[PDB]
């Protein structure tokens, strides 16, 4: 039986908000490798059928109701991280780069840094919580169905690791 | 108020020889003081106030302070006096009590590792009175200082025993052997540990009356001294103290390097990686990489791309990708010479070492400042002004060296960063690069050219001196500085006497009898060993006994014109002291 | 090996490109003796061959391992360990004096090495730093010595010719007295009164200094460190104290071997292992702040 943590009793810092900012961009940027990997095309016509698609143009010039709701993941994401409670500190660099502010896009591997074991440890439950909210929205449609069972309802730990690679992964990008 | 200590009392200089800990304080003040406050406290608690004393402090720091980093350092005798078969004897003398370790070790042993943590030896501690062969099991008592600790050694049924002031030590049972069963392998030779501010003696038993404890075990048992019939003394091996560059190893646990060969559009690179980043026993320390062959700076010094320009050129051009996702302010490029040993856990760009000879003449006027040092490098972090990593390209740091001016700048990025260091003539600079490993993927040794700029194979191999394709001949090798190295004890030192001959005449250093040793000098390394060292260095002494045979041929069958010249090479004192 | 007619196909241009594998490729000892068959078949030598590898292999000296005699150089050292460090009260001038009573010139055929200067410890640990215990390397020759033998500033293996009057090597009769400046880091040498126009400027003062002279062969000097165990010849430049005032009370001022392993018999050779690094040397005040 999983809880997912509060998110109402929390709000929105404006530095967060700028973190959102160029980091729904990335997401932007990597999911459109993906989508010219899978096939498709930069056409303003939504032709959805023959692989076109005018989403392979940049976030910031993109419609802003494209822009919304995209960005809603990451605003759960960040409800979930700061309902732990955690202290965030920016560093000078990182204040530097916010005062400093048709192309090829630029996307970083970043598996190639590593986190140390309290990030690790940290991650791995806060991805426990996401699991949890996985299985508490699959329990929703379960009751809905009014029946059956799924095998990654159990909880996260009894998972394997091929199954929760991809909520690890989404951990470590979004921590990294 | 700018007072110092001085031995003698005054005012005028500041002079004050009270300014020592309370511990080297004066007798006499130190105890009026000391009463002092026995009165003020003791009136203080008479007063009836009687406060309460403090958390008594029961802990122990059991000294965990070393010189250096070095925690041991290891003793051995030489790998050809292994023992295959017999039964040895010899004597270990405890003059101060601690942490020592004492037994047989194996040809392979490292210098590095503790003695018995692994299979290559086998140990005796006392000091926690416990073996050690690839893990610690209790055996034996603790020795006093002055305890002398034999160790027996029987190689036709693969037993040792040690013994402790004449008295065998047993194992947990009644057993008497230290170990009960092994295998020859490739021999035994002795070995001790000697821990921090650790004393100890070695009797290999040359004269079979210095061994003490032998009389009474081991001469009836049918053991023999090590050096039963020597005529000359055993030449014994120490653990070297600098750390030397040497090649990366390829079954390394953390380092791993790979080669790749240039294309006709990309330049060939040496790549360096770490294994277990990740993972388990990953190494944090800064680990410190070098180019084998160093570029070599004119003897004196001057007071597309144009072919003549790169024909008539002197400046050669490497370079270095920081690979993205490592951090640029852990790692720092550019040039070494061959005297830096300097292996520091943390490495900064303030503490390398350097003078500053001034020459002037005897007006006073400064004819000329020179600024020496042994490590020439920049940190990629400063120099990274826009931040973060680029996957198109990562921080990019090329070092170029102007052989014939000893301009040593640096370009970043296509930018010239601002540091620049001026080098003396004939000076020799190893590319090399510290970094401490952030990720799987740390950096790489581009080898490319940059717009009228020699490629830098053309300064390190006098073959290709005039190709402008640049190359990665299989001599050039990253290599890493590493402890893991053994040292010779010279079998004679040089005699001299000190003594003070009066007051006036102050301390005499009085030397009088000539010693000589001959010098094997690595020319690409600038470095040089004694040749009698070459017995451990099996690579160098074939190449060396080779080069021997070659020059004996050339001059073979009355060559005498390549005998006359050979005399240079080698001379006749080189030839009588061999 | 086989074939006499292959030695006479072999050309000045092959021969080149033989010796150009071994300069590539590195250190390989079957071209050597690839290179040994060229000069001798069949017992028969080929005096071209061997003139030809003698002429493009020997006058480099970059690929053959080259061999050379070196005099064994000892150093002693004062038990003086006088550093510099903030909150510390140590006296940042010091002067000390050498008497060079005889010193054969060619005791060998190579000269005698007789360096004297300062030398620095790495950290605070009462070894020399940089510098094999053992061997032909003497005060100047790591980068954390520095020495003067008459003629020459010796840094790092490194000699610059300095002016002095009437230039010479350190002979008898010579007296040679240092100072060393630890407030802005300073060497000066003086030699027998007269100034030496050659300065060390702005070296690592992290670690703790001592005097210390480099020997060979045929050297007999004294120390001359002022007070009780000496005196000076020339007066001490002013502000610069003896280095003699630097002992600890209780420690007695003795001169050593620098590096601890010296000769002796090798049953009664007292092994050392790592010492305690000295920072009891110095002293600061650590006053609980109240």
């Amino acid at each position: 039986n999983p809880q997912p943590v509060d998110t109402s009793n929390i709000t929105i810092p404006e530095k967060l908000e700028y973190f959102i900012n160029k980091y729904a961009e990335h997401s932007h940027d990597k999911w459109s490798m993906d989508k010219l990997a899978n096939g498709w095309i930069y056409g303003e016509i939504y032709s959805d059928s023959s692989k076109v698609q005018p989403l392979m143009k940049p976030y910031k010039l993109l419609s802003e109701k494209e822009k919304e709701i995209y960005r809603w993941p990451i605003k759960e994401s960040l409800k979930t991280m700061l309902a732990w409670g955690w202290r965030i500190e920016r560093t000078r660099e990182g204040d530097s780069m916010a005062l400093y502010n048709g192309y090829s896009p630029r996307a970083i591997d970043m598996s190639n840094v590593t986190l140390s074991r309290d990030l690790h440890a940290m991650a791995e439950m806060m991805a426990e919580n996401y699991h949890n909210i996985w299985a508490k929205k699959k329990k929703m449609e379960l009751e809905s169905k009014g029946g059956g069972n799924h095998p990654l309802l159990v909880p996260y730990d009894t998972l394997t690791a091929k199954e929760k690679a991809k909520d690890r992964e989404k951990a470590q990008d979004i921590l990294k | 108020q700018g007072w110092t200590y001085g031995i003698q009392q005054d005012v005028k200089n500041r002079r004050n020889p009270r300014l020592v800990p309370y511990t080297l304080l004066d007798d006499r003040t130190k105890k009026s003081n000391k009463d002092s406050l026995r009165e003020a406290v003791r009136t203080l608690l008479g007063y009836g106030y009687n406060l309460e004393a403090p958390d008594q402090d029961h802990a122990a720091r059991a000294e965990v302070c070393s010189g250096t980093g070095e925690r041991f350092r290891i003793f051995r005798a030489e790998k050809t006096y292994a023992v295959k078969a017999g039964r040895w004897y010899f004597e270990f003398e405890t003059v101060t009590a601690g942490d020592m370790r004492v037994g047989w070790s194996r040809p392979g042993c490292q210098p590095d590792q503790e003695l018995g943590s692994d299979e290559r030896a086998f140990a005796f501690d006392g000091f926690k009175a416990q073996r050690w062969h690839q893990g610690n099991e209790h055996y034996g008592r603790s020795w006093q200082a002055g305890d002398v600790v034999g160790c027996m050694v029987d190689m036709n049924e693969h037993t040792m025993m040690f013994t402790l002031n004449g008295e065998i030590l047993l194992d947990d049972s009644g057993s008497e052997l230290a170990f009960k069963d092994f295998d020859v392998g490739d021999g035994f030779i002795p070995v001790c540990s000697l821990g921090v501010a650790q004393v100890g003696r070695m009797n290999f038993g040359k004269d079979v009356s210095t061994l003490k404890y032998f009389t009474i075990c081991g001469l009836q048992e049918g053991y023999e001294p090590f050096a039963v019939n020597t005529n000359r003394d055993i030449t014994m091996w120490l653990s070297k103290r600098l750390p030397q560059f040497l090649q990366v190893p390829s079954n390394h646990e953390h380092i791993e390097v790979t080669r790749i060969d240039g294309t006709i559009d990309s330049s060939p690179c040496l790549k360096v990686t770490q294994k277990s980043f990740g993972s388990q026993n990953s190494n944090t320390d800064i680990m410190f990489y070098r180019l084998s062959m160093p570029i070599e700076c004119a003897e004196v010094f001057s007071k597309r791309d144009d072919y003549d320009f790169l024909m008539q050129t002197s400046t050669y051009y490497y370079s270095v990708r920081i690979f993205p996702g490592q951090e640029p302010a852990n790692v720092w490029v550019g040039w070494i010479t061959s005297d830096f040993h300097q292996y520091d856990t943390g490495f900064d760009l303030d503490r390398v070492r350097t003078v500053t000879v001034t020459l002037g003449d005897e007006k006073g006027k400064v004819h000329e400042s020179i600024k020496r040092s042994n490590c020439y490098m920049v940190c990629a972090g400063e120099s990274m002004s826009p931040g973060q990593g680029r996957n198109n390209n990562g921080l990019e740091i090329g070092c170029v060296v102007d052989a014939a001016s000893g301009l040593l700048t640096f370009i970043a990025n296509g930018k010239e960063l601002s540091t620049y260091y001026q080098v003396e003539p004939s000076t020799k600079l190893f590319p090399a690069v510290f970094a401490q490993a952030t990720s799987p993927n740390v950096f790489q040794f581009e080898l490319g050219r940059i717009k009228n700029v020699m490629p830098l194979s053309a300064g390190l191999f006098k073959s290709e001196h005039k190709n402008p394709v640049p190359q990665c001949p299989p001599r050039l090798h990253v290599q890493f500085l590493s402890h893991v190295l053994w040292s010779r004890m010279p079998n004679q030192f040089l005699k001299v006497d000190v003594s003070r001959i009066s007051e006036r005449q102050g301390w005499l250093v009085q030397c009088l009898d000539p010693l000589q040793f001959m010098s094997l000098h690595i020319p690409e390394e600038n470095r040089s060993v004694d040749i009698l060292e070459l017995t451990e260095q099996e690579e160098l002494l074939k190449f060396h006994y080779h080069t021997l045979r070659l020059y004996s041929a050339v001059c073979a069958l009355g060559n005498h014109r390549v005998a006359h010249a050979l005399c240079s090479h080698v001379d006749e004192p080189q030839l009588l002291y061999a | 090996v086989e074939s006499p007619e292959a030695l006479n196909i072999i050309k000045e241009g092959h021969i080149k490109s033989i010796i150009s594998l071994l300069d590539k490729h590195g250190r390989n000892h079957k071209v050597l003796d690839v290179l040994c068959s060229l000069c001798v078949c069949h017992g028969v030598a080929v005096r071209s061959n061997q003139h030809l590898i003698c002429d493009n292999l020997l006058p480099g000296r970059d690929l053959l391992l080259q061999t050379r005699l070196v005099n064994h150089v000892s150093s002693m050292r004062p038990n003086i360990f006088l550093g510099v460090s903030e909150g510390s009260a140590q006296y940042k001038k010091w002067y000390y004096e050498l008497m060079v009573d005889h010193t054969e010139p060619f005791v060998t055929a190579e000269a005698t090495h007789l360096r004297v200067g300062w030398a620095s410890t790495e950290g605070y640990s009462p070894y020399p730093g940089g510098g094999e215990e053992w061997g032909g390397n003497g005060v100047g020759d790591d980068l954390f010595s520095y020495g003067f033998d008459g003629l020459h500033l010796w840094s790092g293996c490194i000699a610059r010719t300095v002016s002095s009057p009437n230039q010479h090597l350190l002979r008898t009769d010579d007296v040679i007295s240092c100072c060393l400046d630890l407030s802005a880091p300073s060497i000066s040498f003086r030699i027998n009164g007269q100034p030496v126009q050659g300065m060390f400027e702005n070296f690592n003062i992290d670690g703790l200094f001592f005097p210390v002279v480099s020997f060979s062969a045929g050297i007999k000097v004294r120390f001359l460190l002022g007070g009780r165990h000496g005196e000076f010849k020339f007066l001490p430049p002013p502000g610069y104290a003896p280095c003699y005032e630097a002992v600890l009370p209780k420690e007695k001022l003795k001169v050593e071997h620098s590096r601890e392993y010296k000769q002796e018999r090798t049953y009664t050779r007292d092994l050392l292992g790592p010492t305690v690094s000295l920072t009891q040397a110095a002293f600061t005040p650590i006053p609980v702040d109240t």
